[PDB]
């Protein structure tokens, strides 16, 4: 849940209550700041996670040459020119699909083909 | 198996899901709090349809919703009526619980509360994981099935 | 005595979602009681009729809304039966199939591993004397002097060694 921190004194803004009027809002614990709040979820604690996500591309990847050359043609501007990985997420169960990172405009197509992502 | 029943697969495992230790915490996606004011019409528009019901037929604001995964809610034999009915029984009469159908896009249990009452608010959110079972017997973790 | 919750659930809901059935309310909400009444258990349940009933009826307002009519019916006659099973499957659209499509999910998750491994004719085996024979190289002393060779039979169970 994304978490606003205070102008001045910059600090954790914690959820206290409005009593008389009934809404929500955050303050300050060691100033004198007080705001209302943009929406009603206060806390979110995610167990049975959804992920499948790709690497942190600095774009300079097609300047590593321990990474593999494919030759697909990639969705946008064609260029066979690839090189690919697996999903970063390094966890035990995620599954063997390689991306593709175009190394003409750093499009990033998968070999996906039960699921799609614009991710 | 009992003699009788041991080559029926289905059978099988309807057992199973009365030996594996099942949690809250397993069947649980995310555990969320909200701050609902007025328990007559839930903020979250994904929800209206569910008061109506368990109204139709003095708390406090503090609301804490809890989506169940339906995947999960039936490899062990489960209903939404069952899973509510054992939590509104372990702190008894005195947290305010309801909850969602079987037939509904998403599965949901809003419970409330009955001088710092959001951090009493999480003294029984842990006790709603580590603490509550719905069908199975403790250690039995996991439950495989062999021919 | 607490029909009237009974009561107003289904005129109100059959006839207030959209105001195209007139009349025919007194007809539909009066039937459809007495066969939860005579159900009921005035006691008895304790609320395993109310759960029934009501949940029923909030099966009526969700993402079925085309078929949340009927009610005007296909044989109404469902709801002595929606106090077993309680029909209860039957009051989804296709989330039907999709609700038994995660049933065959959940017993491939059931079974486990299958251990196999890949047999040789070149092995006789003392139990039942097959040609099915797998083993797994290792280990003890390795060379010399030599190397143990450990096979099994899938068939039989038993294990010996060589060396
Ligand atoms: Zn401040
Ligand atoms: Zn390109
Ligand atoms: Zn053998």
């Amino acid at each position: 849940t994304t978490f606003r921190f205070c102008r001045d004194c910059n600090n954790m803004l914690y959820p206290r209550e409005d009593k008389e009027n009934n809404r929500l809002l955050f303050e300050c614990r060691t100033c004198s700041y007080v705001e209302e709040a943009g929406s009603p979820l206060v806390y979110r604690h995610e167990l049975i996670t959804n992920i499948g996500e790709t690497a942190g591309v600095v774009q300079d990847i097609g300047s590593d040459p321990t990474l593999p050359r494919s030759d697909r043609e990639c969705p946008k501007c064609h260029s066979r020119e690839n090189v690919f990985f697996q999903s970063q997420q390094r966890r035990k169960d995620t599954s063997m699909v390689l991306f593709f990172v175009c190394l003409s405009c750093s499009h990033i197509f998968t070999s996906d083909q039960k699921n799609k992502r614009t991710q | 198996l009992e003699p009788g029943h041991a080559a029926d697969q289905e059978q099988a495992k309807l057992i199973r899901s009365a030996i594996e230790h099942t949690t809250l915490k397993s069947v649980t996606i995310a555990s969320e709090i909200y701050y609902d004011p007025d328990p007559r019409s839930t903020v979250i528009p994904e929800d209206e349809e569910i008061i109506q019901l368990h109204f139709s037929l003095q708390q406090s604001p503090w609301l804490l919703r809890l989506e169940l995964d339906r995947a999960a809610m039936n490899d062990k034999d489960l209903t939404m009526g069952q899973v509510g009915e054992r939590i509104k029984q372990t702190f008894k009469n005195d947290l305010f619980v309801i909850w969602s159908e079987d037939n509904d896009e998403k599965l949901i249990i809003r419970c409330r509360v009955v001088a710092e009452e959001d951090h009493m608010l999480k003294k029984i959110e842990n006790t709603m994981l580590e603490n509550i079972t719905l069908r199975g017997v403790e250690n039995i973790e996991r439950v495989v099935m062999m021919k | 005595k607490l029909r009237d919750q009974v009561l107003k659930a289904l005129y109100d809901v059959l006839a207030k979602e959209s105001e195209h059935p007139p009349q025919s309310i007194l007809h539909t909400a009066k039937a459809i009681e007495s066969e939860m009444n005579k159900v009921n258990n005035c006691d008895t349940n304790e609320a395993a009729y109310k759960a029934r009933y009501r949940i029923i009826y909030s099966n009526v307002i969700s993402k079925n809304n085309p078929d949340l009519k009927h009610k005007i019916a296909n044989g109404d006659i469902t709801p002595e039966f929606l106090a077993t099973c309680d029909a209860k499957d039957l009051a989804p659209a296709p989330l039907k199939q999709k609700i038994e499509e995660i049933a065959k999910q959940n017993l491939y998750n059931a079974q486990g591993a299958t251990i196999e491994r890949s047999v040789t004719d070149r092995f006789t085996c003392g139990k039942c004397k097959e040609k099915k024979v797998s083993y797994y190289q290792l280990q003890t002393r390795s060379a010399d002097h030599p190397l143990t060779t450990f096979c099994t039979c899938e068939a039989c169970g038993n294990r010996w060694k060589f060396s």
